[PDB]
């Protein structure tokens, strides 16, 4: 969930 | 690769790193003499179970925070699937922040910078997980007695994250790859600054993989007692690693 948005 | 390609990589790898260590070296060694009052010590102690683990569980979120951003930086970790960067961070950002926790620890009085000043193990007494608490303390005390530079624990919190044995990892030939540049960029650069007898002083991976696990444990403990705190209060992408 949120390790997704900070490596897009 | 050849002689210039691995010192390439050593000064990319220690500019990665400069860029997302969170805090200058200097500035914790500049606040060595800010130490909690007895005061608030006691303060400290006298606070919930609950506020105090609520807090542990931001600070360690904002240090994984510039893991993430290191590893973003890091050369090849982009290159790897979006699967393998999720896993080796899953794994490995808790292990770069124990490693880089040694930069905020003082091995003159034992103490470690903590909201703004340093204080002593007995500040962290109302979370209720005293053995963990002295495990993190010996290690960062074994880490400091090896005097690392920044340059080193750069090229070592690299290796941290990028172990190409991590379960659940789809391209582990591609992340053995990586790796082993990685190891040849510290190696060389432990060789050429005469520095290869810390070596043998590194930590066992078992040690880091034992204080992780250590960290889990208690975590869980105190879900099973304040189900809605960490629910409604603690940081999502500290449940998303740890719960
Ligand atoms: C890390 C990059 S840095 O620039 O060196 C830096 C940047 C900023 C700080 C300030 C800081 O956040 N200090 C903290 N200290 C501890 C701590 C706590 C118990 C013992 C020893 C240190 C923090 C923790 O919450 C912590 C850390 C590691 C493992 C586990 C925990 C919490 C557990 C007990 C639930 S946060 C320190 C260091």
């Amino acid at each position: 969930k949120i390790l997704h948005r900070l490596l897009q | 690769a050849s002689l210039t390609e691995i010192e390439h990589l050593v000064q990319s790898v220690c500019k990665s790193y400069r860029e997302t260590c969170q805090l200058r070296l200097e500035d914790l060694l500049r606040q060595r003499s800010n130490i909690f009052s007895r005061e608030e010590v006691t303060g400290y102690q006298r606070k919930s179970m609950w506020e105090m683990w609520e807090r542990c569980a931001h600070h360690l979120t904002e240090a994984i925070q510039y893991v993430v951003e290191f590893a973003k930086r890091l050369s090849g970790f982009m290159e790897l699937c979006q699967n393998d960067q999720i896993v080796l961070l899953k794994a490995g950002a808790m292990e770069v922040v124990l490693v880089r926790m040694c930069r905020a620890y003082n091995a003159d009085n034992r103490t470690v910078f903590f909201e703004g000043k340093y204080g002593g193990m007995e500040l962290f007494r109302a979370l209720g997980c005293s053995e963990l608490i002295s495990s993190i303390f010996d290690f960062s005390h074994s880490l400091s007695a090896l005097h690392f530079s920044e340059d080193e624990i750069a090229l070592y919190t690299a290796l941290v994250l990028i172990n190409a044995h991590r379960p659940g990892l789809q391209e582990k030939r591609k992340v053995e790859q990586l790796q082993y540049n990685l190891e040849l960029a510290f190696h060389h650069h432990l060789c050429k600054t005469h520095r290869q007898s810390i070596l043998a002083k590194l930590p066992p991976k078992g040690k880091l993989r034992s204080l992780c696990s250590q960290h889990v444990e208690r975590l869980q403990i105190f879900q099973h007692l304040h189900p809605i705190v960490v629910q409604a209060a603690f940081p999502p992408l500290y449940k998303e690693l740890f719960s």
